[PDB]
């Protein structure tokens, strides 16, 4: 597949 | 990554609209039956209907066990 | 980092369980108007019926241009 989204950053 | 099978926790909600993608809530704890590669897991957990759903979801979004 | 307002295109979808949030499709034009921190801007783009949506989103979810 393409690439995984990051893991998003603390709110 | 531990050898499949393994247990992760959601720590973010995935709600991809792609077909085979997995969709998840925050805390969600789900089976990984395969490492699809560097940046996905293939797994499945049985959803609040108890219907057991599969397909692939990004590493980032869970921690093991 | 530009100054801003900018413009970004979403490298991936973005949907979030917060209502602050701007929540996106993969490819969505958005202008930046503030960077609120380190990690986060704070942006928007039209929708179908040409009101402004806006909120905050992550900066890793997006390029600059
Ligand atoms: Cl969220
Ligand atoms: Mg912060
Ligand atoms: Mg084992």
């Amino acid at each position: 597949r393409g690439p995984a989204p990051p893991p998003p950053p603390h709110r | 990554e531990p050898e499949v099978p393994f247990k992760v926790v959601a720590q973010f909600p995935y709600k991809s609209d792609y077909e085979d993608d997995l969709n998840f809530e925050k805390d969600q704890e789900i089976i990984v039956t395969s490492v699809e590669d560097a940046e996905w897991y293939f797994g499945e957990y049985q959803d609040s209907n108890g219907d057991v759903i599969e397909g692939i979801f990004p590493k980032s979004f869970v921690a093991v066990q």
